């Protein structure tokens, strides 16, 4: 379960690099 | 890149979350004596 | 336009989400490589015969360890500075109780590291902008490069080389204080002014910069509204900022000047880390810390202890317990 | 049941002498006159049943022999014991200052 | 000297004590030094046989001249501190030593790295100024609001 | 229950007093002294040049009061188990089984 | 008692997951417009 | 610094981790920050020494936002877009480290330590082939506990005889 | 505490006679023993064989003995094994073996003296650091 | 005639050498005269486990390994005593010699199995009346196995026979009865069997070569586990002469 | 190995409950009037 909990937190970060890298909100000029 | 013409809104109504979430707390009070077993 | 000249075009391409570059071309490659080969390793590789003398250490997840005390582990000494890659196992079985992992993962990553440095200068080039924030970044670069290739070399040895691993690294720091005394080290400690300092100022220029935020805003929402990206008026009021830094200590010793300042807060740290991967470099062979142990006497003779001699004790607890069944002979020549 | 063997030796002339079957060759430093070479024989030529079989090493000069009756007080014999004289472990025992 | 045989001689962890293998089999000194096999010189290499250390060469033909000259070499290890007290970091003041081999190495490690560093720095800004920007950005005419936006 | 007293002695008959781990400690060696603090007898890492051993000093524990009251130990395993308990000061029985404990210490409330 | 060890998170996850579903569903539903 | 890491493992403490993290993480910003505002400077001035092309009571931005928000993006993948931010976090990283370092030391005032992991200690307790870098640096712990506390806690006393001293092998 | 006459009063032989070395003579014999001997004997052990060291009591058991300044003297010139029986000059440093032995070559009677007087006196202001090795630093 | 530098790196260091297919020839004792082994190696080849059933009726097989220590397990420049017997039988007393070495292995699964491979102590003898050494000559033995770590080796929290914490310092009031496998460390000391069948002889030179099989036990942690049986095949050489 | 049995739930916990606050705040948010 230990293996499991640190693998799925190390996992879940992973995913969350690609949204806030390809699905960020854009940054638009005024 | 043209927005999505099939978008929709949805919606919860309070009535549903009160229903859902019995629902939810009394399926849990029946099935979690036998997930304790 | 040829089928080469339209992949260089795209290669160096400034319209890709991410640059690739020719830099980018051995980068991601290498990177992948290593990013793959750690993950794998970190969780299942089995232990590793880190000082030569079967005694297996364990590394990963399934073999034990958790977040703090897992790591890939250094190549045996036996294999010292050896090229070690798969192919020159007779088995992977070999190959994992060897440490080959950490052979293949700290080589594809320093080349795609220096990779990623030079990659910041290509695109600073295409960008039209000036050259020097690789630069910055060689200080960290530098560092990674002391700790896992420099070091090992002076040493003869990959087992000797930083873990890759928290604990590990906690484990290489007490060695590197038992065999240097690396804290009476100058370039350590111009480095510990580095990031001490580098700390200092971020907090300090941050907190300047919000204190004197012009307001754009109301109470009931977040100041941050108060910018729009790539507007042309600054965001603060510096010459507010410089009243205030300048009467807290006195008018001269505060920058009136961005560019002075922020030149200030990229060479502060950038030279201090230069110096502490310096430190590593030059104790990869063995010019060390002041040694000022039995440095004071008294009439007689009789020794007066100070605080390095306090030290001395125990960077000696230190030495003498570390890798316990290596030695075989009274000096620890490496 | 489990005994440490070196703790328990300690318990017997071993702990108390110079033990001719077992001691680490550096112990014969300790006297006038042992060091190295009659140090060298005696462990060449362990084990021993009794201390002054010592004396039957072949090959020893009166004077050698004068010195090793001389110093048989400070000597005992003990059962060999494996765990103190494998690893050529009383010529070096991993212990130096 | 003390009557050890050195060739059977099992350390602590099972290797040899003075004496194992290479992991390619060549005869090699043990303990931490398993890593400098790869060391060759004119006081160790009448040791030394086709197949590397040669236990009839240790045990028969050992000179006094390779004695002293080992000792020597041992005692001089290029080991020292700043201040040049000589050896381990945590040796007592009294032997004035530092390698040359340790100053000359240090000091063209530190050179070549300021060196590169220099590169770095004059070779981005040559690119640069022979491009024409190396004093800035030109506010009317800024590359990157002429690109399209990433997203 | 408290396990009574130990009063330990070398072959002489002396009484030793175990030194008592300091807080900061989380481990710590098994030194015995005379009453002046002169080192008798000791647990010891290196044996090769043990002079303090348990064995060699003839270290026997004799307790009073508690639940071992009157008992005299003499066999080196138990003497030396005994003194390892006796840095901790006073010796006692403990129940680990009903709590599965682990045999590492936690702080009170007072602490906490 | 001798309880099935993954009894406690199977019951905390089966009541937490799909009743946050629902509150986010609710509440998102609250801030829209009218 | 090494009293702390021989009795109290202070490494091995995750607010002193949280500490690290925020002081390195705060050079890292202060490098990055003043060297990517040092290289997106606009030309507003002759000179090749670009100092001087600053004043003091200048509306305008002296740097790019958007050229430097559109290198950190394909650089690194995210950037910085807005400036109020960017100065907010270079306040809230190292000043947060700091704060989290004082609350482990606040726990090292009682020995509350993160000294152990306590699965580690049974499993090697009854496994004499389980090793970690873990169980190696507490090796060096305790050696640092030995070695330094005679002369380093003199009010106490100690006498450790030679024989009871931790050593490794020949050392 | 000061390095005193008394301090700088060690046996001369085996026959009870004392010398007592100047402060002058301490000195040159801290310098010639740190320039000639301390790459191997630094604080009084012995770095090439920890198993003999420069204690007093060592050098008193040793054959002959070593223990006073003429047995130091002596052993300089004609160092042997601790037992007496053999000659080591080819070795270890000695006059006799000067040729091999290069720093060697330019101490005179008066600098043996001055080095056996060191390591005379050293015990005895330092006492178990004197050939402690590191347990005593 | 190949020098250091032709063989370093290449792996021939850790290959005992080979008699060409023309040495099927006899080499003649001389019961008069007094020999010796100049030097024997042996090379293994093969290390076979026996795998440990779990009904303990079972009949137990030797299962192969990998390897993963690499080319660090010869014996070598082994010397001793050739007795020329009574009954014209020799006798091989192995003197010294390179005549141990520690190698581990993988079982498939991935456990390893460490051992000290070695003909320590070796006494060995031939069948009665050897006139002269031939292709039909074998030597059979026994040899000394002792503990694969010695006596100062520390376990990973610093406990030892020789050295070391006598106890789990780790668990200061832990009950020591369980941990007692772990805290007592034991010094194994049991005895392994060879043959070695001769295939090759040079008469003239005195040197034969051949295979080789040994039995002994594997590491068994001082103390804290069971050891393992180990079944080592392998090429052997050895060079005869009057002594 | 002999872990803390609570760590799961406590590990579980710590994630979800903060992290469910985050995304009810933002998903919320997107649904406001634009
Ligand atoms: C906020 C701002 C940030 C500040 C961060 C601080 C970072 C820099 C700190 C530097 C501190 C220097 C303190 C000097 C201490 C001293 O008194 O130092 C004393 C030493 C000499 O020490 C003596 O060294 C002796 C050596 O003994 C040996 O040698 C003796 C004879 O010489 C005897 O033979 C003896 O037996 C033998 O053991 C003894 O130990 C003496 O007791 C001992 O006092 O000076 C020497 O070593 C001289 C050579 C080394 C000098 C190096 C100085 C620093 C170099 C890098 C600085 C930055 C570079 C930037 C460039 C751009
Ligand atoms: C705080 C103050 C400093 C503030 C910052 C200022 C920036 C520069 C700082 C320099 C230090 C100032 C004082 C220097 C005094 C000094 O050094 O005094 C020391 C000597 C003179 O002192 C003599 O220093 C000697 C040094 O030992 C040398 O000589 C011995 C005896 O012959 C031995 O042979 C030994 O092996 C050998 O190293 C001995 O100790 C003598 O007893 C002693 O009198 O000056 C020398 O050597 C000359 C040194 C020349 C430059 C060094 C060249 C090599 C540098 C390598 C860099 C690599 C990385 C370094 C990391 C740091
Ligand atoms: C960007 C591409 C790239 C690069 C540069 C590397 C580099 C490396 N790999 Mg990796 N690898 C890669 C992609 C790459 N890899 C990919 C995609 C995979 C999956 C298929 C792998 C799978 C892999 C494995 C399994 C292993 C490696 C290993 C290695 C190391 C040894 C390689 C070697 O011996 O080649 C030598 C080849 C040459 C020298 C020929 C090139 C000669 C050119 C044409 C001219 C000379 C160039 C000169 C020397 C330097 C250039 C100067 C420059 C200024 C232009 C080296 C760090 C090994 C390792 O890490 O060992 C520890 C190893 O075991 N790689
Ligand atoms: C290749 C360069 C080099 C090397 C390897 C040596 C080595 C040595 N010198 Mg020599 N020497 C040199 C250049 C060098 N020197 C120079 C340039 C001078 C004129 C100053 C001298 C004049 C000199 C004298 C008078 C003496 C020596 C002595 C010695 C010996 C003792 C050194 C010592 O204690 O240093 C002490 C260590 C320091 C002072 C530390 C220096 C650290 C520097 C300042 C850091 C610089 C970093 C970087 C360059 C800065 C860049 C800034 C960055 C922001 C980019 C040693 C063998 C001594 C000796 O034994 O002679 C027989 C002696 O008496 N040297
Ligand atoms: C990667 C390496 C690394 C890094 C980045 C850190 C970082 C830190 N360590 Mg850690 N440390 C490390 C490795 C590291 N450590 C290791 C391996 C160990 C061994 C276990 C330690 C042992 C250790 C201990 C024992 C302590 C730290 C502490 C800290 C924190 C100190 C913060 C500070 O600036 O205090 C500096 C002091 C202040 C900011 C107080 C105010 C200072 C005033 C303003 C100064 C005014 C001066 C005045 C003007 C006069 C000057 C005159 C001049 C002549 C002197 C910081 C988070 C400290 C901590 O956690 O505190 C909570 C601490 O006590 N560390
Ligand atoms: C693999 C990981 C998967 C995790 C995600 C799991 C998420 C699953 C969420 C499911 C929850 C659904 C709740 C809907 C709750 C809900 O929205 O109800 C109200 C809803 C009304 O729908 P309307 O069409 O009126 O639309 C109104 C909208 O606001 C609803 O979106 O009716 C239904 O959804 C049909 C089924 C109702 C069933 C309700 C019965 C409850 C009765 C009480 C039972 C307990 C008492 C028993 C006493 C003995
Ligand atoms: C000339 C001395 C150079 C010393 C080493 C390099 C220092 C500067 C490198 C920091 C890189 C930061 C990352 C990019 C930051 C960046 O982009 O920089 C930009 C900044 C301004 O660039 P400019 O284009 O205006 O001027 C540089 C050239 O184009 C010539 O005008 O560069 C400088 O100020 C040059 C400074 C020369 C003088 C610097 C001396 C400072 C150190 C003195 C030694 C201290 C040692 C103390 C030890 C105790
Ligand atoms: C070739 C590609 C090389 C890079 C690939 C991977 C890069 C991944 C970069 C981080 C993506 C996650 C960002 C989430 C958050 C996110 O999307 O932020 C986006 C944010 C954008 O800031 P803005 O100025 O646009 O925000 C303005 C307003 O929205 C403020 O409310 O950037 C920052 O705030 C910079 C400071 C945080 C930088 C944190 C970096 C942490 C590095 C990773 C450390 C943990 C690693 C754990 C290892 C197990
Ligand atoms: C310097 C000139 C020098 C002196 C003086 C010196 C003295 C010395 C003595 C008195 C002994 C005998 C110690 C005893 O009986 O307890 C002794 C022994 C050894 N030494 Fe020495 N020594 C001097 C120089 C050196 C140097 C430079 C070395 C290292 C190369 C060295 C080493 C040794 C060794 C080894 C021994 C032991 C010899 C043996 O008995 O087999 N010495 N020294
Ligand atoms: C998030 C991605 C998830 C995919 C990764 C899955 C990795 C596999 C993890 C397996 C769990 C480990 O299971 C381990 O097995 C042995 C044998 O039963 C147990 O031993 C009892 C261990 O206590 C247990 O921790
Ligand atoms: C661990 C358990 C986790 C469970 C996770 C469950 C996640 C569920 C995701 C819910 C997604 C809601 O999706 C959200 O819908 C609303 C409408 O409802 C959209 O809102 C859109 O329409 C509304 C119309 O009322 C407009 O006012 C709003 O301006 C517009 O953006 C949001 O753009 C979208 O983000
Ligand atoms: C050979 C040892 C016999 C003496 C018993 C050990 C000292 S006392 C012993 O210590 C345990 C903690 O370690 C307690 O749990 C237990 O209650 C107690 O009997
Ligand atoms: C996607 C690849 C994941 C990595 C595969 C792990 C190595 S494979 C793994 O090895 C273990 C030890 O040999 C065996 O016990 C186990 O049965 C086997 O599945
Ligand atoms: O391997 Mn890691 O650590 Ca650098 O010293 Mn020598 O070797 Mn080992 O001992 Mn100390
Ligand atoms: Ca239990
Ligand atoms: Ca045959
Ligand atoms: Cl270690
Ligand atoms: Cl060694
Ligand atoms: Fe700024």
């Amino acid at each position: 379960m230990e293996t499991i909990t640190y693998v799925f937190i190390f996992a879940c970060i992973i995913a969350l690099f690609f949204f806030a890298i390809f699905f960020r909100e854009p940054p638009r000029i005024t | 890149m043209e927005p999505n013409p099939n978008r929709q809104p949805v919606e919860l109504n309070r009535t549903s979350l009160y229903l859902g979430l019995l629902l939810i707390l009394v399926l849990a009070l029946l099935f979690s004596s036998y997930f304790f077993n | 336009a040829n089928l080469w000249e339209r992949f260089c075009n795209w290669v160096t391409s400034t319209d890709n989400r991410l640059y690739v570059g020719w830099f980018g071309v051995i980068m991601i490659p290498t990177l992948l490589a290593a990013t793959i080969c750690f993950v794998i390793a970190f969780i299942a590789a089995p232990p590793v015969d880190i000082d030569g003398i079967r005694e297996p250490v364990s590394g990963s997840l399934l073999y034990g360890n958790n977040i703090i005390t897992g790591a890939v582990v250094p190549s045996s000494n036996a294999i010292g500075l050896h090229f070690y890659p798969i192919w020159e196992a007779a088995s992977l079985d070999e190959w994992l109780y060897n440490g080959g992992p950490y052979q293949l993962i700290i080589f594809h990553f320093l080349l795609g590291a220096s990779c990623y440095m030079g990659r910041q200068w290509e695109l600073s080039y295409r960008l039209g902008m000036r050259p020097w924030i690789c630069v910055a970044y060689s200080a960290p670069l530098a560092s990674a490069f002391a700790v896992f290739l420099i070091y090992p070399i002076g040493q003869g040895s990959f087992s000797d080389g930083m873990p890759l691993g928290i604990s590990g690294t906690f484990n290489f720091m007490i060695v590197f204080q038992a065999e240097h005394n690396i804290l009476m080290h100058p370039f350590h400690q111009l480095g510990v002014a580095g990031v001490f300092g580098g700390a200092l100022f971020c907090a300090m220029h941050g907190s300047l910069v919000t204190s004197s935020l012009i307001r754009e805003t109301t109470e009931t929402e977040s100041a941050n509204y108060g910018y729009k990206f790539g507007q042309e008026e600054e965001t603060y009021n510096i010459v507010a900022a410089h009243g205030y830094f300048g009467r807290l200590i006195f008018q001269y010793a505060s920058f009136n000047n961005s560019r002075s300042l922020h030149f200030f807060l990229a060479a502060w740290p950038v030279v201090g880390v230069w110096f502490a991967a310096l430190g590593i470099s030059t104790m990869a062979f063995n010019l060390n810390g002041f040694n000022f142990n039995h440095s004071v006497i008294d009439a007689k003779g009789n020794v007066i202890n100070t605080w390095a001699d306090i030290i001395n004790r125990a960077n000696l607890g230190m030495e003498v317990m570390h890798e316990r069944n290596a030695h075989n002979f009274p000096l620890d020549l490496a | 049941e489990l005994v440490n063997v070196v703790d328990e030796k300690l318990g017997t002339a071993y702990g108390e002498k110079i033990d001719l079957n077992n001691t680490n060759i550096a112990a014969f430093i300790q006297y006038r006159g042992l060091y190295p070479t009659l140090a060298k024989l005696i462990v060449k030529n362990a084990p021993y049943e009794s201390v002054e079989d010592v004396l039957n090493i072949p090959g020893l000069t009166e004077r050698q022999k004068q010195i090793l009756r001389e110093n048989l007080e400070h000597f005992t014999v003990t059962e060999v014991e494996t765990a103190l004289v494998e690893g050529g472990d009383r010529y070096n025992n991993g212990l130096y200052k | 000297k003390l009557g050890a045989n050195v060739g059977s001689a099992q350390g602590p962890t099972g290797l040899g004590k003075y004496l194992m293998r290479s992991p390619t089999g060549e005869i090699i000194f043990g303990g931490e030094t398993m890593r400098f096999w790869d060391f060759r010189g004119p006081w160790l290499e009448p040791l030394r046989g086709p197949n590397g250390l040669d236990l009839n060469k240790i045990k028969n033909d050992i000179q006094p001249w390779q004695e002293r000259r080992a000792a020597e070499y041992m005692t001089h290890a290029p080991l020292g501190s700043l201040n040049s007290v000589g050896g381990v970091a945590t040796e007592i003041n009294s032997v004035n030593f530092v390698s040359p081999r340790s100053w000359l190495a240090t000091s063209h490690f530190v050179l070549a790295f300021f060196f590169l560093v220099g590169h770095l720095w004059h070779a981005g800004r040559a690119r640069a100024a022979a491009a024409g920007f190396e004093k800035g950005i030109d506010r009317e005419s800024e590359p990157v609001l002429s690109m399209p936006s990433l997203d | 229950a408290w396990k009574g007293h130990a009063v330990f002695r070398n072959k002489e008959g002396e009484e030793l007093f175990v030194r008592r781990m300091p807080a900061f400690f989380e481990s710590f060696p098994v030194i015995l002294t005379d009453k002046n603090g002169v080192v008798k007898a000791d647990i010891p890492f290196r044996r090769a040049e043990s002079k303090y051993s348990f064995e060699q000093q003839g270290v026997t524990v004799s307790f009073y009061g508690g639940e071992l009251n009157g008992q005299t130990f003499t066999d080196p395993p138990t003497v030396k188990s005994y003194a390892r308990k006796a840095i901790f000061g006073e010796i006692f029985e403990f129940d680990t089984e009903t709590l599965n404990s682990d045999g590492i210490f936690r702080t009170s409330p007072r602490g906490w | 008692m001798e309880v099935n060890q993954l009894g406690l998170i199977a019951t905390a996850l089966f009541v937490l997951v799909p009743s946050v579903f629902l509150i986010i569903l609710y509440v998102q539903t609250e801030s829209q417009q009218k | 610094l090494l009293f702390f890491q021989g009795f109290h493992n202070w490494t091995l403490n995750p607010f002193h981790m949280m500490g690290v993290a925020g002081v390195l993480g705060g050079a890292l910003l202060c490098a990055i920050h003043g060297a990517t505002v040092e290289n997106t400077l606009f030309q507003d001035g002759e000179g090749a020494s670009t100092f001087r092309a600053f004043n003091p009571t200048q509306a305008e931005e002296t740097y790019s936002m958007v050229t430097a928000n559109r290198f950190w993006s394909q650089i690194f993948g995210i950037a910085f877009s807005n400036k109020r931010w960017l100065h907010f976090f270079m306040l809230f990283v190292p000043v947060t480290g700091l704060w989290m370092s004082a609350i482990g030391v606040v726990g090292l005032a009682l020995n509350l330590r993160s000294y152990d992991f306590i699965s580690q200690e049974i499993r090697a307790a009854e496994d004499p082939e389980f090793e970690t870098f873990y169980t190696k640096n507490l090796l060096l712990n305790e050696g640092i506990r030995a070695w330094m506390a005679p002369q380093d806690q003199p009010h106490e006393n100690f006498v450790f005889p030679e024989e009871v001293l931790p050593r490794g092998n020949a050392l | 505490a000061e390095l005193t006459p008394e301090v700088l009063t060690v046996p001369l032989n085996s026959e009870g006679k004392t010398i007592t070395l100047t402060e002058k003579q301490y000195l040159e014999g801290k310098r010639l023993f740190q320039y000639a001997c301390a790459s191997c004997h630094v604080g009084g052990i012995t770095k090439t064989n920890p198993s003999l060291d420069l204690r007093t009591e060592t050098l008193a058991l040793a054959t002959p003995p070593r223990d006073n300044i003429e047995g130091l003297v002596d052993y300089m010139k004609n160092p042997t094994t601790y037992d007496g029986e053999q000659e080591i000059a080819e070795v270890h440093p000695s006059l006799r073996s000067a040729d091999i032995f290069p720093k060697m070559r330019n101490l005179t009677e008066k600098d043996l003296v001055a080095i056996a007087g060191h390591i005379l006196v050293e015990p005895k202001i330092l006492g178990d650091k004197w050939g402690g090795g590191k347990v005593y630093y | 005639t190949l020098t250091y530098d032709d063989i370093v790196g290449t792996g021939l260091a850790n290959k005992c050498p080979t008699l060409d297919d023309t040495a099927r020839g006899a080499y003649p004792i001389d019961s008069s005269q007094t020999y010796r082994i100049a030097r024997l190696c042996l090379q293994p080849t093969t290390f076979l486990v026996k795998e440990e059933p779990k009904n303990k009726r079972q009949e137990a097989e030797f299962v192969p390994t990998k390897l993963v220590t690499r080319e660090t397990t010869s014996l070598d420049q082994i010397q001793g005593e050739l007795k020329v017997n009574s009954d014209g039988s020799l006798t091989f007393v192995e003197e010294d010699g390179i005549d141990f070495q520690p190698v581990t292995v993988q079982m498939a699964g991935g456990e390893r199995i460490p051992l000290l491979f070695t003909v320590k102590n070796l006494v060995a003898s031939t069948q009665p009346n050897v006139t002269s050494i031939t292709t039909s000559t074998d030597f059979k033995g026994e040899f000394n196995v002792p503990s694969y770590r010695t006596a100062n080796f520390l376990d990973p929290k610093g406990r030892g026979l020789a050295s070391g914490y006598d106890s789990a310092i780790a668990l200061p009031q832990a009950k020591e009865e369980e941990l007692a496998r772990a805290n007592v460390k034991r010094f194994s000391l049991t005895k392994g069997q060879i043959s070695l069948n001769v295939a090759k002889v040079d008469g003239r030179t005195g040197e034969i070569a051949g295979t080789f099989e040994s039995e002994q036990l594997s590491d068994d942690d001082m103390g804290a586990h069971e050891p393992h049986e180990v079944k080592i095949q392998g090429v052997f050489y050895a060079s005869i002469e009057p002594a």
